């Protein structure tokens, strides 16, 4: 619904200040954990 | 080759000049910022 009245102009000033602003924000993360282990046992028994 | 004299010799292409520059309207001064008035 028109809530006001049509106008026989309007009231304006000029702007044409144009503006692009582009931003990239780019993150990496690595994290690597190695492990290990050994166990070693030698016996030896002997008699003639 | 045409410059500001061209334009403002001209009682059109002055007009244009004026009317989409605001030349004839204050500024508002508000706590935003300067806006030109309509």
């Amino acid at each position: 619904r028109e809530l006001i009245v049509r106008p026989d102009t309007l009231r304006a000033i000029i702007n044409n200040r144009a503006t692009i602003e582009t931003t990239t924000m780019e993150a990496e993360f690595t994290e690597t954990l190695m492990e290990s282990n050994y166990n070693s046992a030698s016996v030896k028994v002997s008699a003639p | 080759g045409d410059t500001l004299n061209d334009v403002i010799q001209d009682p059109t292409r002055r007009n244009k000049l004026i009317n989409d520059n605001n030349l004839l309207k204050g500024i508002i001064m508000g706590r935003d910022g300067p806006v030109p008035s309509s």
